[PDB]
Order: C-alpha cells, then sequence, then structure tokens
RNA sequence: GGGGACGGGUGAAACAGGAUGAUCCCGCCGAGACCGCCGGCCGCGCAGGCGCCUGCCAAGACCGCCUCUGUCAAUCAAGGGCGAAGGCCGGGGGCUAGAAGGCGAUCAGACACCACCGUAUUCCCGGCCGUAAACGGUGCCGCCCCGCGGCCGGCGCGCGCGUCCCGCCGGCCGCCCAGGGAAACCGGGAGGCUCCGGGCUCUGGGGGGAGUAUGGCCGCAAGGCUGAAACUUGAAGGCAUUGACGGAGGGGUACCACCAGACGUGGAGUCUGCGGCUCAAUCUGACUCAACGCGCGCACCUCACCAGGCCCGGACGCGCGGAGGACCGACAGCCGGGCGCGCUUUCGCGAUCGCGCGGGUGGUGGUGCAUGGCCGCUCCCAGCCCGUGGCGCGAGCCGUCUGCUCCAUUGCGACAACGAGCGAGACCCCGGCCGCGGGCGCCGCGGGACGGCCCGCGGCAGCGGGAGGACGGCGGGGCGAUAGCAGGUCUGUGAUGCCCUCAGACGCCCUGGGCCGCACGCGCGCUACACUGGCGGGGCCAGCCGGCGCCCGCCAGGACGCGCGGAGCCCCCGCCGUGGCCGGGACCGCGGGCUGGAACGCCCCCGCGCACCAGGAAUGUCUUGUAGGCGCCCGCCCCCACCGCG
C-alpha cells in the first residue's frame, strides 16, 4: 500500500528532468540533500521531501538503466540520428508498369 | 399470461350465458 | 444365459422396482415412433412448412438465348383454394412423451413448480376446424437508390490452371455514408416526403366499457367471422435519459463481515435506562441500524411536575386623580408549616406615584413539519465537480477508463477530449530511537524511514519474499468531500418565526412531596456460580497525574496540627478440602457514624445468608502490547458510580 501518489511522482519526475546530473541511482540520502536544497525545490514538510527523494532514487536508477521525462543529455544522440543521412543510399539504387507509362526503367 | 387467462374466463362466461339462454328458449 | 444386493430418483428426498434374483452385462425377438453427429448469416417453398434408403410421378424459380406471341399487364370487394399446433368426428395403430387423473416430497397452505405412474393426444387414413408473438410485429406491383464485405445458383471475360481472377443476373445476408425518424433504429428503406401527388387494396382515429351485449352467417361442437351502445375517465401508450432496486452477472472490499479462534451476553441476584401501569404529582424528549448509564450523579435547589400559598420584577410615555398625604409597611391577639397572608387593631411611610390606556416585559408552554446554530446518519464511503471543446432535439453524455495496482477516483499506460480543482493523501497531536539546548519539574527545537536497499516477478503502477535497521511498507488518534435527510435539540443559547400565558402569570419566590411509586416485558452494566478458588498473614509494582503529620475511635468518622506523596494483579507461606461449603453476597433486624437547615443519600460494624453449581432459541464485541483479567484517575458531585471520559 505504499503507492507513491501523483503529488510525490509529479515533483520527483520534474526534479530528475531538471537535475539528472545532481541525483545518483542507489543513494536516497544524496537525493534527499539535492531535493532539500533550497534552490532545487521548496518542499513544505519532511515527509513529502523524504518520499519525493525516494521516488527519484527509483526513477534515477530507471533513467540510467534505459531512456524510460526527456533526457537532453540523450537528445543529442537522437538529434544526430535526425540529421543522419546514409552515405550510400539503400533505396536510390510491376516490371511492365514503367513500360505501360511510356518511359521504361530497366528497359527490356 | 393474464390476457390469455382473461379470454378463457370470457369464453367460460360466454359458454354459461349461451347455455342459460337455451334453457329459457 | 450370467453374476449376486441393492436399484430408481433428486436440489435433498420420498413413492412405485429388488432373493418371483432386480439394477447391471450379453445375445435374441416384437412393437411403434424418429431421421442423430454433418446441419449453416445453407437452400427450396404461396405461406403454413420442409432432412433415412431405393425408386416413381408431375412440377417450380433462376440463368443462358439474334426462339415465339404482341399488351395478353397491376392491385384487388364478392367468390374459390391452402393454412402450425391444439381440438373434433368416423376408421386404424399404439413405443415414447404426455393436458386430465393419481401419487411422493416441499410449504403456513401447494391441490404449483421438482420426482413417480398414467388417459386423451402425439403417428396413420378419410373428413371438420380456420386460429398463432401465422412476425421480419413492416401489403403488393414500379423507379431511383454509397460504398464495403460474406454466401447460394446460372452464365460470361481473362489468364497458368485453378473448384484462380474479374464481372453480370436472380436471390439470402452483415456493416454503413447520405437521407430519414420522437427516438430505438432503417438504410436493397422505415431514404428519395411540410420543397408533402407513380399505381392499387387493407386497417387505424385518447384510455376503459368490450371483442362484451344483441342481430346475422358459418361450425358436429369448441367456437370463428362480423359487431355496438349506455356509461365511466384524465390519462393510456412509444422510445430514450438518469437514479433506486434485482433472489442478474463481473470485479473488488471490511472482526461496524465471515474464516480460525477468543471473551461474552441472553439464564440468577443486583444496577441504571425504557415500555407498561399506578398515581395529587410520577416533567419529559428519543424507538431498527442511527431510541433504551442517552440529553455529565433527582434529600432541597435544579425543575420544566404536583398539593398549597407570596408579591411585581405592567418599564417607559398621554389624559385623569394625589402632601396630610400618591405610593406604603406594622407591635399584640387571632386564623394559618409559615407569611401584617388575611383580620381585629392604630401606627408609621413620604413622591421614589396610583388610575386607565398606547405599549411593554418575562414564560424549561407548543411546534425541531416555520427556523438559525450545532449535531447524528448515509459514509470507518471514495466519490464530487469545473473552463473550453466534442456528442445528441433534449433529459443527458465525454473528461469521470468493461486494461491493470492500491488501504484508498491510489497510481500507471491509455482514450474526443484537454487542462483544473475538492475529497483521500498531505497535514497536525501523542508515542517508540538519536542529537544538541535546558533543568524549581526530564522539558524546548532538530534528525530518522524513504517500499531507500537486496533477491525476484513486473509497459508500468507496483507487488512477493530477504533483510538491515527502537522503529516497515496503515503505531494510535485529530481534521474529515459532495449531495442530502421533514434524524434530533424551540428543555444550552438578548438563538428564533408564530400562536398561547400574562397580576389568582406558563413572571417570580416559599413550603412539603414527585421524577427513585411497582402484577409486568425489555436494553446497557455489575457481582456470582469456586481449588485456575476463596480466606488469614508476608513482600510489592504503576500511569493519567496527584500532599501530609499527631492522637481518639471496632470501624466509620473526627479534633488537632502542617509541607508535602503512590495501586491492584502477582509473588512466598498458611488455612479449607469439593460441601450452596470456609462458593456467593441479596434483602432485612439493630447499632455506631458522616455530608448536611434538613435522608428520603452515603459509610462502617455486629447479625442475616437471596437466587446462580456455568444459562434455551438467539445474537454481540474482538487481531500486539491486542482481547481479556486487574486496579486507579477524572467528569457531573452538598452526600453519593456498579456509569461514562480515561
Amino acid at each position: 500500500g505504499k503507492v507513491r501518489t501523483k503529488t510525490i511522482k509529479r515533483a520527483a519526475r520534474k526534479i530528475v528532468e531538471n537535475n539528472y546530473e545532481s541525483l545518483k541511482p542507489k543513494d536516497f540520502q544524496n537525493n534527499k540533500a539535492i531535493c532539500s536544497k533550497r534552490n532545487v525545490a521548496i518542499i513544505p514538510s519532511k515527509r513529502l521531501r523524504n518520499k519525493v527523494a525516494g521516488y527519484v532514487t527509483t526513477l534515477m536508477n530507471r533513467v540510467v538503466k534505459g531512456p524510460v521525462i526527456s533526457l537532453r543529455l540523450q537528445e543529442e544522440e537522437r538529434e544526430r540520428r535526425d540529421n543522419y543521412a546514409p552515405k550510400k543510399s539503400e533505396f536510390d539504387v510491376t516490371q511492365q508498369m514503367i513500360d505501360s507509362i511510356g518511359f521504361k526503367c530497366m528497359s527490356t | 399470461m393474464r390476457a390469455k387467462w382473461a379470454k378463457k374466463r370470457m369464453r367460460k362466461l360466454k359458454r354459461k350465458r349461451r347455455h342459460m339462454k337455451a334453457r329459457s328458449k
């Protein structure tokens, strides 16, 4: 019955997206200091902070294991694929359909 | 089937009514 | 023929069948039905309907066609034929099933459902009947009609070629764009229709009365077909929406639910509340959950009730009266718990007023069905809604999920919705561990615990273990959505509508009794029913949070003084020895005391020694420091608790 609620989940997800670098995968205690940081978020009350940091530990372990909150640190690789043009184009290089139009490719 | 049972009661009364008519014919 | 005790039946049963050998097995015969699995978005037929084999006999649609004819057509009163089943009337036949009929269980009844037996019937042949939710609830002929699929038949085109591909025609169907409709839905029409006209027949005109009466016809009948009125009534109906509900299904879920247990009540005395009743008065309110030790302890008071009494606490304003007096008490004697209450009586007062009125003022009087406020309850519920957009003529839907996880609309990955909220969380008090600060009293602020970690299984959400760690996944509580309820309180309230009462008051006092009276039925508790126990000593352990010394007395209590203090259970030794006993303590007979103006309250001692020897049918509460056992505190409190808060 310890199901992290959306309030805990929404805050935790934003914190990993904002500072993936600050967090660490197996350390709730480091995450608690990052989460408690006055600049990172203003969490009223100890329980919400403790839980949000616990959710970041699981989320951080997940977002390090795989791209499971977008990762700009991973977006560059996606952008590189977006600009990627194969040097040798596989497709630049039924039979009588062209003969039918009038211009015959593979004539004969 | 109340409609069916109602027409059976009407048919019974109509049999008795015709028979009584015959006695006084 | 075999082999040996049951068999049938059912939801369980029971009846009928079994040593005259059943059931069961195997062969054999007879009798009559009936066409299994293939068997269908298959087909044929005018519908009703239609399925064994081999024939036999006439058909029928469809297709194909440079075949013939030349409007021969359509729809149809009357008229003719056909028509499931059940029924009928003559003949058969007779297995099965089976209205009636009989039985056997059930139930208050059951005569109904379920079982068992069983006649008409079912089957055939010749007649009759003429009806079905005879439905596709949609007449028939004609045209246009948007795509997409299946299936049946006939034919055609094309090719590798196969029961292929693509058509066409006639059917049988599904899905739908338009359109239509009040919608459900039709869409091969229920479209092309308020922009209404292809043709032709049938029927309808609010609901009953009533398909009845009567008349006709038809039938062997049963009945069919036709078919009213008088009169009654403000609705009947259709299709959808939302709730409430189901002995409907699918998820869940909770000791206010059950498992597995516990500890019980109900049974006995008692104690408190309620009903009934008795009464001068027994003030009442409340009646499943959600009335009933409840509305925080009834000598008086309270206090609303009675049996008697007292007086204004009728203000402030207009007219009128009034200083020798407006107002306003009093000795003695009387009468009367008592009151200059009244009286006989003679003595004052001192403008603080009388008198009517305009109007107050109070009233625990009523009505919580006129109400505020609070509070119970639905609900220990997870639901509740919004902005814009989508959908419908609208009521209303969508977001708000028929997928998964939670303790939870708790999340996640979705989705004509997309964003917001509110509730749950969060929060806050009180713990249990660790710092520091503080100490007239162990009291002031911080940490720690997060499903973080491990091993799994997991889009996920998580979950299932393993831990480490005072502490584990919801320690315990406070707050507790929305929409409501004719829930309860006018007897908490310078809360309050409105009526009643208002000077002999429903104002207010004073007295004594009432609420506690008991033929009764019941709810909450307490103490019992003993040896796991009493009883006599000896130790002695608490929290909420709180003081005592000295002497007198059997205690009870009191006097005196002053600064402070503390349980049971349990443990150790004795006695009883299964006896209503040394279980148990109920009334009553005294006695001694307290609080008290006052017992009608309480206390203690000496008698007494009530039922109950473990509570019927029924039901209640309850999961770790938990139930229960065991005491203490505090509330209302003059005194008092078996009660409640703890």
